[PDB]
RNA sequence: GCCCUUGAAAAUCCGGGGGAGAGGGUGUAAAUCUCGCGCCGGGCCGUACCCAUAUCCGCAGCAGGUCUCCAAGGUGAACAG
RNA sequence: AGUGCGGUAACGCGACCGAUCCCGGAGAAGCCGGCGGGAGCCCCGGGGAGAGUUCUCUUUUCUUUGUGAAGGGCAGGGCGC
RNA sequence: AGGGCGAAGCCAGAGGAAACUCUGGUGGAGGUCCGUAGCGGUCCUGACGUGCAAAUCGGUCGUCCGACCUGGGUAUAGGGG
């Protein structure tokens, strides 16, 4: 069988010496260096475990290259939140603004009042 | 008591269980009443809660937690929202 | 002869606390305005372990009411703090749970923890694991507090000063056995080197002043001065009394 | 010359008592061979299940 | 007892550390290691992570409680204290 | 490298300034067009052999069309 | 699953919220976290071989010591012999 | 009038203005077990090309039987959408 | 490496009026056992003893998921570490 040797000086095998094998058209194995693997980008809520979907998991240095449909979603706080995240914040954000305009209502009948 | 009245109305009457059934049952203005167990989460009640005054709808805070409230719907699962299209021969609704 | 494990400890160097890992410091809220007269506000972003410390501690976010900024913090967690809470902090500030206000507020009774020693120093007193201090009694002039420690002793403090009411979190910790040497090796390798401790006993009478003997005794009295040089203040200082 | 004796060893032979040098467990995995086991019968009846021979009940 | 008479969880142990010391790991042993009920949502899924901190895992909910339970009783009798003051101050 | 599905659009491409050689391989059963250009090799399989021989014509001013053997 | 162990920083790179601004006036503009193509550049130092029962350290071609990667068939539980 | 459009939605389409400021992410994580998918190698049954054996037997035994990165397509995995 | 023992949890079946208990599985815990590499260094008071060696060799041994082994970096210096 054909054994085979790494192709640079670094002996140890280690995150950043990780290789594959591949057969070449010359028909030898060769070690190939593998690219490290790119992580999705996990939410802006917080709680949400889930990464992000539409976005391409890469190796955040690549992202420059990408091209800005790739890196992103087509919403309000796109491929920086999930869509749960954003309708509950945005229904919250509405509820909350209606108790607020209910308490001042609340406070203005009370000032007239007295 | 609450218990007693449920359990006539989910014997006898027309009822759904759950958020997404009941926020639809208010949607059509079927719903006559809706039961909130204790511990559901606050951005939901408000919401359930704002539903049922744009529908003109009762709105009851139920005594317990979701599981006290499904144990009190008479299944053996836990229900946090619970809407009472036509209660039975209950007076639930009064 | 020589200098004794226990001077050496002073030197520092191997025996320095250990804080790669260490998640930061376990303040209160510094002073201001708002926190002075009012409360501000602020919410539990997290819950944390913070490694050489029983108690976990919250990352608790603010805003900073000056510039448009979300400052953060490092509270020791009240026991049932829990995220997506909100914790208020000030004079007018609601006696509830996780909750830091001024010790001259909160009636007697009123337990707290990571209590201010001196008004101003972000939170001193009782801030281990499972402890708290409780308010004792308040002299509205002098504008002072009395405030029994989990020590036992009833010190004096300024009105002023704040704490968190409710105790600790990660309570009844040392209820639990070891078990294995292995179980405190990992305990104190997240702290410093202090662990497998070598009794002056065993030690040749160069290194301790116990040392020596052809049998395994101590040969003078184990209670000893505290004006006593460094070097021979080992065993039992200044001990009042000693038996069981 | 080993092809020859895997065919034997097919046949069953140079395989009693007197040439195991590994436990059973070792030779066979029991936990393997029950992994096999329900795969098997758990694909048995979800393939009767979804051919209406036997109802939900049943199978569970 | 289907498989030990009285070890249990602690079983793990074998002989070693002692019967005591083993008896009175066994309490602490389970509790530290038992899925508690997430007031929140109701599942049950409290679940110590780390000493003094438990997490729903579907809540997702971290909680800072006691070390190897969901509460001391240390915590409830503090929080009832602190409720019946609260009450006594505002009125 | 990049296929192309148009003989037009391998025309247009093969019409560019930075182009140069446009060598031909028939393979036999294929009939391939490589045309270099400055990034890439493009290339365009045109499975008949007189619609390729037809081709080989209507390159354009005197280019390489460096045919392979 | 285990922890009274909770298991690196930073350079660098991106996303989102905001909306101060800028653009031309009905064929065009400013704009492309630019799409596709085109042009130009990438300096400096290391790069021989040994890496060990003979290129290293133990006065030596010394039974010692000295961090890794690859890892065929048979027998066999097996990187055992 | 015109700082692009499609989808109930997850989200999509080659581009789709924008500052200081702010928020977030990626860089950025322990060990151990189990199970699954993908390759490299081994194995088996055959096709060829060259071998060795041939006193007898052996459709023999032995060797060898390929496709880099980067793109595009499609399986195959996974999803706490 | 490869094996052994088989802790919690889980399933079924049987009994029990209940409490719960038995039987068969599954599961894979542990400063758990055997045992390789590794780390070590018990005995032969073996070899050697102007040696291979200013501490080596052979068999025999201890340990081998943990207070484990180990490279590089970094800290502590002489009545000092
Ligand atoms: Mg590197
Ligand atoms: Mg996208
Ligand atoms: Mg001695
Ligand atoms: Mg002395
Ligand atoms: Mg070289
Ligand atoms: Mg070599
Ligand atoms: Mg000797
Ligand atoms: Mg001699
Ligand atoms: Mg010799
Ligand atoms: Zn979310």
């Amino acid at each position: 069988v054909q054994r085979l040797t790494y192709r640079r000086r670094l002996s140890y095998n280690t995150a950043s010496n990780k290789t594959r094998l591949s057969r070449t058209p010359g028909n030898r194995i060769v070690y190939l260096y593998t690219k490290k693997v790119g992580k999705a980008p996990k939410s802006a809520c917080g709680v949400c475990p889930g990464r992000l979907r539409g976005v391409r998991a890469v190796r955040p240095k690549v992202l420059m290259r990408l091209s800005k449909t790739k890196k992103h979603v087509s919403r309000a706080y796109g491929g920086s939140m999930c869509a749960k995240c954003v309708r509950d914040r945005i229904k919250r954000a509405f509820l909350i603004e209606e108790q607020k305009i209910v308490v001042k209502v609340l406070k203005a009948q009370a000032q007239s009042q007295k | 008591s609450i218990n007693s009245r449920l359990q006539l109305v989910m014997k006898s009457g027309k009822y759904v269980l759950g958020y997404k059934q009941t926020l639809k049952m208010i949607r059509q203005g079927k719903a006559k009443l809706v039961i909130l167990a204790n511990n559901c989460p606050a951005l939901r009640k408000s919401e359930i809660e704002y539903y049922a005054m744009l529908a003109k709808t009762g709105v009851h805070h139920y005594s317990g937690n979701n599981i006290e409230l499904g144990t009190a719907c008479g299944k053996y699962y836990r229900v946090c929202t619970l809407a009472i299209i036509d209660p039975g021969d209950s007076d639930i609704i009064r | 002869g020589r200098v004794i494990r226990g001077q050496r400890k002073g030197a520092g160097s191997v025996f320095r606390a250990h804080v790669k890992h260490r998640k930061g410091a376990a303040r209160l809220r510094a002073v201001d305005f708002a926190e002075r007269h009012g409360y501000i506000k602020g919410i539990v972003k997290d819950i944390i372990h913070d490694p050489g410390r029983g108690a976990p501690l919250a990352k608790v976010v603010f805003r900073d009411p000056y510039r448009f900024k979300k400052r953060t913090e490092l509270f020791i967690a009240a026991e049932g703090i829990h995220t997506g809470q909100f914790v208020y902090c000030g004079k007018k500030a609601q006696l509830n749970i996780g909750n830091v206000l001024p010790v001259g507020t909160m009636p007697e009774g009123t337990i707290v923890c990571c209590l201010e020693e001196k008004p101003g120093d972000r939170g001193k007193l009782a801030r281990a694991s499972g402890n708290y201090a409780t308010v004792i009694s308040h002299n509205p002039e002098t504008k002072k507090t009395r405030v029994k420690l989990p020590s036992g002793s009833k010190k004096v403090i300024s009105s002023a000063n704040r704490a968190v009411v409710g105790v600790v979190a990660g309570g009844g910790r040392i209820d639990k056995p070891i078990l294995k040497a292995g179980r405190a090796y990992h305990k104190y390798k997240a702290k410093r080197n202090c662990w497998p401790r070598v009794r002056g006993v065993a030690m040749n009478p160069v290194e301790h002043p116990f040392g020596g003997g052809n049998h395994q005794h101590i040969g003078k009295p184990s209670t000893i001065r505290r004006d006593a040089p460094a070097g021979r203040k080992v065993g039992l200082i200044a001990a009042r009394r000693t038996g069981r | 010359r080993c092809r020859k004796n895997t065919l034997a060893r097919r046949k069953g032979r140079h395989m009693g008592i007197g040439k195991r040098k590994g436990t059973a467990n070792a030779r066979m995995p029991e936990k393997v061979t029950w992994m096999r086991r329900m795969r098997i019968l758990r694909r048995l009846l979800r393939r009767y299940r979804e051919s209406k021979k036997i109802d939900r009940h049943m199978y569970h | 007892a289907k498989r030990t008479k009285k070890v249990g969880i602690v079983g793990k142990y074998g002989t070693r550390y002692g019967a005591s010391l083993r008896k009175m790991v066994k309490k602490i042993e389970i509790s530290q290691h038992a899925k508690y009920t997430c007031s929140f949502c109701g599942k049950t899924k409290m679940k110590r992570r780390a000493v003094g901190i438990w997490h729903c895992g579907s809540c997702m909910k971290t909680v800072a409680g006691g070390a190897w339970t969901y509460n001391t009783t240390s915590a409830v009798t503090v929080k009832s204290a602190i409720r019946r003051l609260k009450e006594l101050k505002d009125q | 490298p990049r296929k192309i599905e148009e003989i037009k659009d391998f025309l247009l491409t093969a019409r560019r300034k930075d182009a140069k050689s446009v060598k031909i391989k028939k393979n036999k059963d294929n009939v391939k067009f490589k045309v270099r250009c400055s990034r890439y090799l493009y290339t365009l399989v045109i499975t008949d052999k007189e619609k390729a021989e037809k081709l080989k014509q209507s390159l354009p001013p005197g280019l390489a069309v460096k045919e392979l053997k």
